[PDB]
């Protein structure tokens, strides 16, 4: 009902806006438009009330605006700390919806130089193996963009079946690390000569094995 | 301070019934709405409903009608959301906010309390080395770690001899399993000169299980 652009990015200092489209039974209503702030890992906060004023405390580079079906919210002078989800919110008459909440839309700070991952891989320990299991450990970090992919092999061959990977989210320095595992059984682990873990990141490839025999 | 306090975190199976609560505090609580939104796991905002507490006239929203009840105690400055019989798609962080009328914006948040639905039962970690060796060394600097196993439910917290060893650490977010369980990672870098004389235990902590293991990290 009300849709908004699912990312937007931008260098520090520099000015963007995000988008909030309603149809004519919302925004178009002349209904006001309220926008949301989630930081990562907190609540939300209300950021604008009254399609343009401000909660104190909020600072000035924060700016809204309405125009016919849409409306939009405008960040001058991006700092790092304007990282963050936000929403936008109104009232539809037609859906008896006091509240409609946007789609969202994270905001990235785009201020970094592109950083190289770091790949470590551990085989499984001699404690899980006697527990029966085998988990190989395939940790990502120190990388920028934060886009990756990852690859398992068993000698060469790709092996998708027991892959689990998160998703990457930043380091205390601002940088992405990510993790994948790859979940064996012993017999599994013990019937190969290698496995290795393989990270792509913006073009290069890293590589890093291990074997049962170490 | 202006604040709405809502209950903890929940742990709960399909079927299952469950009342979470949110308490105004610092203002008098006849004179707002309170309205509960959910936030499903990575995925956005929506608004389930709104109750007045001076008169507990409550609107829901369309698609939570009939689905969850709203309630509120102005006796007790608390407004609730319950249900009678959870999903699995329960799952989700459940926020309480303060509205003003007419307007109709939340201009206060509670910090959302965590409703995890799962036919999983509480179950405590396994914890595994991450041994450093010759693989995870490199210049000096070495990478070890700990494995976290097959936990329910989130969260585990993670720290380094006992709060000392902050620099360099990185825990991971989870992995959840086919099982049902959870798996994540700690892991910190530490110079090599240090393998065979400074001790490196991770100290994992499970408060749902009412679980703790220390486990020393040991080059192989």
């Amino acid at each position: 009902v009300l849709t908004q652009p699912p990312s937007v990015s931008g260098a520090p200092g520099q000015r963007v806006t995000i988008s909030c489209t309603g149809s004519s039974s919302n925004i178009g209503a002349g209904y006001d438009v309220h926008w949301y702030q989630q930081l990562p890992g907190t609540a939300p906060k209300l950021l604008i009330y009254g399609n343009s004023n401000r909660p104190s405390g909020v600072p000035d580079r924060f700016s809204g605006s309405k125009s016919g079906t849409s409306a939009s919210l405008a960040i001058t002078g991006l700092q790092a700390e304007d990282e963050a989800d936000y929403y936008c919110q109104s009232y539809d008459s037609s859906l008896s919806a006091l509240y409609v909440f946007g789609t969202g839309t994270k905001v990235t700070v785009l201020g970094q130089p592109k950083a190289a991952p770091s790949v470590t891989l551990f085989p499984p320990s001699s404690e899980e193996l006697q527990a029966n299991k085998a988990t190989l450990v395939c940790l990502i970090s120190d990388f920028y963009p934060g886009a990756v992919t990852v690859a398992w092999k068993a000698d060469s061959s790709p092996v998708k079946a027991g892959v689990e990977t998160t998703t990457p989210s930043k380091q205390s320095n601002n940088k992405y690390a990510a993790s994948s595992y790859l979940s064996l059984t012993p017999e599994q682990w013990k019937s190969h000569r290698s496995y290795s873990c393989q990270v792509t990141h913006e073009g290069s490839t890293v590589e890093k094995t291990v074997a049962p025999t170490e | 301070e202006v604040q709405l306090v809502q209950s903890g975190a929940e742990v709960k199976k399909p079927g299952e019934s469950l009342k979470i609560s949110c308490k105004g505090s610092g203002y008098s609580f006849t004179s707002y709405w309170i309205g509960w939104v959910r936030q499903m796991p990575g995925k956005g905002l929506e608004w389930m409903g709104i109750i007045y507490p001076g008169d507990s006239d409550t609107r829901y929203s369309p698609s939570f009608q009939g689905q969850v009840t709203i309630s509120a105690d102005k006796s007790i400055s608390t407004a609730y959301l319950q249900w009678s019989s959870l999903k699995a798609s329960d799952t989700a962080m459940y926020y309480c906010a303060r509205g003003v009328a007419v307007d109709w914006y939340f201009d206060l948040w509670g910090r959302g309390t965590l409703v995890t639905v799962s036919s999983a039962s509480t179950k405590g970690p396994s914890v595994f080395p991450l041994a450093p060796s010759s693989k995870s060394t490199s210049g000096g600097t070495a990478a070890l770690g700990c494995l976290v196993k097959d936990y329910f439910p989130e969260p585990v917290t993670v720290s380094w001899n006992s709060g000392a060893l902050t620099s360099g650490v990185h825990t991971f977010p989870a992995v959840l399993q086919s099982s049902g369980l959870y798996s994540l990672s700690s892991v910190v870098t530490v110079p090599s000169s240090s393998l065979g004389t400074q001790t490196y235990i991770c100290n994992v902590n499970h408060k749902p299980s009412n679980t703790k293991v220390d486990k020393r990290v040991e080059p192989k």
